[PDB]
RNA sequence: UCGAUGUCGGCUCAUCACAUCCUGGGGCUGAAGUAGGUCCCAAGGGUAUGGCUGUUCGCCAUUUAAAGUGGUACGCGAGCUGGGUUUAGAACGUCGUGAGACAGUUCGGUCCCUAUCUGCCGUGGGCGCUGGAGAACUGAGGGGGGCUGCUCCUAGUACGAGAGGACCGGAGUGGACGCAUCACUGGUGUUCGGGUUGUCAUGCCAAUGGCACUGCCCGGUAGCUAAAUGCGGAAGAGAUAAGUGCUGAAAGCAUCUAAGCACGAAACUUGCCCCGAGAUGAGUUCUCCCUGACCCUUUAAGGGUCCUGAAGGAACGUUGAAGACGACGACGUUGAUAGGCCGGGUGUGUAAGCGCAGCGAUGCGUUGAGCUAACCGGUACUAAUGAACCGUGAGGCUUAACCU
RNA sequence: ACCGAACCGACUAAUGUUGAAAAAUUAGCGGAUGACUUGUGGCUGGGGGUGAAAGGCCAAUCAAACCGGGAGAUAGCUGGU
């Protein structure tokens, strides 16, 4: 089944009447507008393309404005694509809301996880530090050894080293759907989702099950 | 959060006063043992006429921790000590006949119903 | 934001009494054992109060059978059935964390008479 | 990582930063235009403007609060006697930064920071 | 003159 | 550590391939004085967006 | 190799083999069940903490499903150490007349390097992709992940004289590991509030500020974070290994194989997550933009002058949960991008001034007061200036199909 | 004799090691009325001095200083021709 594009708003708790407090993430999922529908004949695969929110009229460039006017919908802040299964079909210019997610139990939430910048090996790969004392000299959080001697005489690919950590596409799977709230455009899922507050997320029905 | 080499008080009347957690049973590379958890102990102090002597190695159940338990609404119950109840190596029922101090509902299982029955206060 | 405040505000309680640290307070909480649901009372001195709206909590301390117990209650939780202050305490601090290190006659708290 | 943190460290420790921002606030109030490096000008906004608001609301306690932040009775007097009623109808933004190039000595972005009614 | 790690004895006599 | 072989003028030029400065794209004319200046900078005489901001 | 290839052990990071320690599949059993013995397949993941000792090894204590055997300069000192063995001191035992000597012992004893190249981890610039440009994709390929305990039901059933006690299947709940996050419990919070010692200063009292590790301490917002709390490992499919077969001759019988057919594992190909058209084999879809004139010549994918400057981009500025720098994201007056301001929230804890009680330190009233950083909702007060700059003028040849 | 600054020294750790320094810095450390420490001057000379003894010190050099000389020692050895 297709998904919907929302934005992470923040986290809250939900107290329920047997007195347990469910940590929930609130995702504002307002009406996504289907812009382009792709098919096996013209494009070679079946997908829909949706847009959401609004964007400044002076900053929607002419190709984007032409595309949105061809679909006949107001310009949004981006374009995303969802692959279609066989039993389901959509039309161009069509609004989708959270009432689609009214009857799902678990979702997969995809978002761009926060950037930690250039991070070290201890933060990035759970490496162990060496001794802070006992003679240790300028080698407390260093990576250690990165190879073997003459054979092979090289560092193997995929060696866990320091570098850019975070700011990258991350999926959290099989999160419970605590509440679907159609009139306020809210999806409350149980647990944390990737990314910062006020940020784009793609929520799909769960693929594992 | 009790680990190896940790000194714990005895919350029963077996005859020991202090014990030392020397192993956290029930898993490989297991680090900590929370409230309601079986550990292996050795006895470091003893009452002169107790049921156990200094230097015995036997089991114990951690029943109070300063780290405390968390309750499903988000609550936390903390104590001002680490306290355990001694158990036989094989039977894993308590040695003493009375338990001092409060214990927690996290021990409410069939394995520790004797402790729950004899406790003065169950929080 | 506005959405989160709206969700919290429709969840919050409407009748939490006004208490300050140093107060002796009785908190009656729900306890479920077997299938029976009953009220257990925890009486002690509030040593900490964290106000965050729905996420507000308060730390109470008692001496129970010779052992000092701290409980942190969530103020708006359904399990915290009732809060009632019995004695107003006169302190000059917002967090009374020295009452852990103090015991007996040293942990006495003056009464606030206004 | 400095996610959602404010202020500039400005290659100085905390006491040095506090001392020079007190000095720059005193100089800016005395002269009504000063030429300084651009990040120092932005931080000088963040230091100076609450002092002009405190000057808008006149009281003995407000004068004592300004003497504790500016440590200068002349600056406090000029604030509460002139820049209070001069900016009494303006809601914030009492200053202005105009970029004016790079220092000859070390290639810096200089900027004039001035009060708006000068 | 000479480097201290060449005058040293623990690292010069490294493979006796 | 230190080189085993001498790098060439070819590799010296290849490393310095990225060292080239970029000139300013275009200067500005002021609508009162008419003087070229850097954008969002006050001019040499003391004008900015057509107002004499600094004396002299 | 002596115009030098640094040695045992520990730490840090590993990677490969399979002669498999666990988990997985099976044959035989002197296999009743439980538990085993032995052999065959199988390298996906997993594969102890402490005492002694310089130790690897070993012994011992207690765990675990298990505590695998090996290669890698007995992996790893331009990554750490320096306990051991290796200089110079000194002593013991023994040997020597002696200087001295002991894989005998004991106490003490300098471990350098700013990385050019290859490699690896990240992140950009240029050009290409055949008119220019803005997006969204397809997926050749590449990587990550792949562990498992215990309890309960089936069932005290099958099996067994009893003791004991299942296969197959299902439910729950843990350990280790990994990703994400900050709502909770916490840590930090030298940018907020207060207590206080010494001293100096603001003319002095009162009130404040500087300096003493933030002077010492007590709390603590936002952010970052773990000990906190969400999720994960799969199911399924395809082709199989050992193994089990069906039909069936060669060999009238028999036979799993020769023809034909079916099962069969954590290994293999997918399924799950991520990168991914420099995939030069440079792909697809949608949209947007440019429809002037003239002159020379080695007359062709030629050069030159005037007019023209689009879509878009860059630059500049305000900046950001983005960031070493580039880069990426938001905004630029038709504006909430930042700062300020207003209101709130949070934190601290009842400011200063004045009055009252007291001889006085001090207490009480005004008073949950004052102040309050990064937070929340707002607001054009200040700053984001009109422009200028790069990018063009319909886009080659040949051959097929369509319209005409 | 004891505790502790000046002053004398140099036990441990980190930094530095093409250093700030051809032996130091920082934080701790030992002596501190004595077999103490220090300023000016003098004396002892190289198979010699001096040594509360380490083959230690004698001008950043010590199992025999430095300087000039025999001297272009010698080199069955290495490099070059
Ligand atoms: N490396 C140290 C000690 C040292 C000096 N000279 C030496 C000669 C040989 C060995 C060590 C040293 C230094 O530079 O100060
Ligand atoms: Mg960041
Ligand atoms: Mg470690
Ligand atoms: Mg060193
Ligand atoms: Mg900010
Ligand atoms: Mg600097
Ligand atoms: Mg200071
Ligand atoms: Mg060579
Ligand atoms: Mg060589
Ligand atoms: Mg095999
Ligand atoms: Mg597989
Ligand atoms: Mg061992
Ligand atoms: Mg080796
Ligand atoms: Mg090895
Ligand atoms: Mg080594
Ligand atoms: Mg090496
Ligand atoms: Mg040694
Ligand atoms: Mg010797
Ligand atoms: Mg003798
Ligand atoms: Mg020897
Ligand atoms: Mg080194
Ligand atoms: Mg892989
Ligand atoms: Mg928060
Ligand atoms: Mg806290
Ligand atoms: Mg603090
Ligand atoms: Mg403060
Ligand atoms: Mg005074
Ligand atoms: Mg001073
Ligand atoms: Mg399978
Ligand atoms: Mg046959
Ligand atoms: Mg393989
Ligand atoms: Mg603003
Ligand atoms: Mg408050
Ligand atoms: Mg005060
Ligand atoms: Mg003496
Ligand atoms: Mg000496
Ligand atoms: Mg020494
Ligand atoms: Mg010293
Ligand atoms: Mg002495
Ligand atoms: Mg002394
Ligand atoms: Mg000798
Ligand atoms: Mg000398
Ligand atoms: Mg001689
Ligand atoms: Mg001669
Ligand atoms: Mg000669």
């Amino acid at each position: 089944m297709i998904g919907l594009v929302g934005k992470k708003v923040g986290m809250t708790r939900i107290f329920t009447e047997d007195g347990v407090s469910i940590p929930v993430t609130v995702i504002e999922v307002e009406a996504n507008r289907v812009t382009q529908v792709k098919d096996l004949a013209n494009d070679g695969y079946r997908a829909i393309q949706v847009t959401t929110g609004a964007k400044k009229a002076n900053r929607v460039t002419k190709p984007e404005a032409g595309h949105f006017a061809k679909a006949g919908v107001e310009a949004g802040r981006g374009l995303w694509e969802f692959r279609l299964a066989e039993g389901e079909e959509f039309t161009v210019g069509q609004s989708i809301s959270v009432e689609l997610f009214a009857d799902v139990k678990k979702v997969d939430v995809t978002g761009t996880s926060k950037g930690k910048g250039f991070a070290g090996t201890v933060k990035r790969w759970n490496f162990r530090t060496q001794d802070a004392t006992h003679g240790n000299s300028l080698s407390h959080r260093v990576p250690g050894s990165i190879g073997q001697n003459q054979t092979p005489g090289k560092v193997f690919k995929g060696k866990k080293m320091a570098g850019q950590m975070g700011n990258e596409r991350v999926t959290v799977q099989s999160l419970d759907v605590v509440r679907v709230d159609a009139e306020r455009n809210l999806l409350l899922v149980k647990g944390a989702v990737p990314g910062a507050t006020g940020s784009d997320l793609i929520v799909k029905p769960a693929v594992k099950a | 959060m009790i680990q190896e080499q940790t000194m714990l008080n005895v919350a029963d009347n077996s005859g020991a006063r202090r014990v030392m957690c020397i192993k956290v049973l029930g898993g490989s590379h297991r680090r900590y043992a929370g409230v309601g958890d079986i550990i292996k102990i050795t006895i470091k102090e003893a009452i002169p006429r107790g049921k156990v002597k200094k230097g015995d190695v036997l089991k114990a159940v951690v029943v109070r921790t300063k780290k405390g338990v968390r309750r499903p609404d988000g609550s936390v119950i903390r104590f001002d000590g680490n306290a355990c109840v001694l158990l036989n190596n094989n039977s894993e029922q308590p040695i003493g006949t009375r338990i001092f101090g409060p214990v927690t509902r996290e021990l409410r299982s069939e394995k520790f119903m004797k402790i729950i029955s004899l406790a003065p206060e169950v929080l | 934001s506005n959405i989160i405040k709206q969700l919290e505000q429709e969840q919050m309680k409407q009748d939490v009494p006004s208490f300050r640290p140093g107060d002796t307070v009785e908190v009656k909480v729900w306890v479920v054992e077997g299938s029976k649901k009953r009220l257990q009372a925890f009486e002690g001195v509030v040593i900490a109060i964290r106000n965050r709206g729905l996420h507000s909590a308060f730390t109470v301390r008692k001496i129970s059978n010779g052992e000092g117990v701290e409980r942190v209650f969530q103020t708006h939780s359904p399990v915290v059935d009732s809060i009632s202050v019995k004695r107003r305490g006169a302190v000059r601090k917002a967090k009374l964390y020295y009452l852990r290190e103090r015991t007996g006659k040293a942990a006495r708290i003056k009464e606030r008479l206004n | 990582m400095r996610h959602r943190k404010s202020g500039r460290q400005l290659n100085r420790n905390s006491s040095h930063r506090q001392a020079m921002f007190r000095n720059m606030a005193g100089s800016l109030v005395r002269h009504e235009i000063i030429k300084t490096t651009l990040p120092k000008a932005k931080e000088l906004r963040r230091v100076v403007e609450p002092l002009i608001t405190l000057a808008k609301t006149d009281s003995v306690a407000n004068r004592r609060l300004a003497f504790a932040r500016t440590r200068d009775n002349e600056i406090v007097a000029k604030l509460f006697n002139e820049l209070g009623p001069r900016f009494a109808s303006r809601a914030g933004g009492y200053t202005r930064i105009l970029k004016c190039g790079f220092r000859a000595g070390d290639n810096a972005p200089m900027a004039y920071i001035e009060l708006v009614d000068r | 003159t000479s480097k201290w790690f060449n005058i040293d004895n623990k690292i010069v006599d490294h493979r006796p | 550590a230190v080189q085993q072989n001498k790098p060439t003028r070819s590799k010296r030029g290849m490393r310095r391939s990225h060292d080239a400065l970029t000139a300013v794209t275009s200067l500005s004319v002021d609508k009162t004085s008419g003087e070229k200046h850097l954008r969002h900078h006050i001019t040499a005489d003391g004008y900015y967006r057509g107002r004499k901001v600094i004396a002299k």
